């Protein structure tokens, strides 16, 4: 008596990730601004995933995040703090041709642990939805770790099928600019 | 180094969306 597991067991994944939802309240506190839930398995995934909205058609303002269990979307986090993220910055016009289909292919690098070893320095991903431009990025935990870094960053790149030839870059959290602007620069390439 | 991961290709991923 033993049932074939390929024909009633969800196919697990590497990790439990929780997506989390950011509504712009220009009062309130950022992080007073909340879990949506949680899953680790494919069938999961998808269950959140196809009812919830398309990035695309949220409010400006609002942020998707999906993290690895018990990490939370914020720089203060513990894994976080040392860390930083490759940006995607993209123009007005993408939100209709590319903002969608890219945050999803991001959703699948992270589930489907597409950076080999160098996925567990990934602790998540943030789409921010944006009248000025849209923006995503993929968060990893230490910025010295150049070796995972860089070839997470090229993969990434690789994967969202952009044009080669643009330029993305990667900055550290500790460095993000605290005075109007204060050039916030980049500490890698790809 | 050395760890059974749980990988999955788009491919894969893409033919559950619905299934
Ligand atoms: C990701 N994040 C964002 N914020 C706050 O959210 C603001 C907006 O940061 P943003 O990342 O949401 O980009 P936005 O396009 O809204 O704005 P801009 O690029 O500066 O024009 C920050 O300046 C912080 O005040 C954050 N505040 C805290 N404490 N922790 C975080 O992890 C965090």
């Amino acid at each position: 008596e033993v049932a074939n597991p390929e024909h009633y067991i969800k196919h697990p994944l590497q990790n439990r990730w929780a997506l989390w939802f950011f509504k712009n309240d220009k009062s309130k506190t950022w992080q007073a601004n909340r879990l949506i839930s949680k899953f680790d398995t494919v069938e999961d995934f998808w269950a959140l995933y196809n009812h919830i909205q398309l990035s695309s058609n949220l409010m400006p303002g609002c942020d998707y995040s999906l993290f690895k269990d018990g990490i939370e979307p914020m720089w203060e986090d513990e894994k976080n703090k040392r860390g930083g993220r490759w940006l995607i910055t993209l123009n007005k016009q993408q939100r209709r041709s590319d903002l969608d289909r890219f945050w999803l292919e991001t959703l699948l690098c992270l589930i489907g642990e597409s950076f080999d070893d160098y996925s567990d320095d990934v602790c998540g991903a943030v789409v921010n939805v944006r009248a000025k431009g849209d923006k995503i990025a993929i968060w990893t935990t230490e910025c010295e770790n150049r070796e995972a870094v860089t070839h997470i960053g090229r993969v990434y790149k690789e994967r969202l099928g952009l044009p080669p030839k643009i330029v993305i870059g990667y900055q550290s959290h500790a460095d993000t600019a605290t005075k109007s602007g204060s050039t916030t620069k980049n500490r890698f390439v790809v | 180094p050395g760890g059974t991961r749980i990988i999955y290709d788009r491919k894969f991923l893409l033919d559950r969306r619905n299934s």
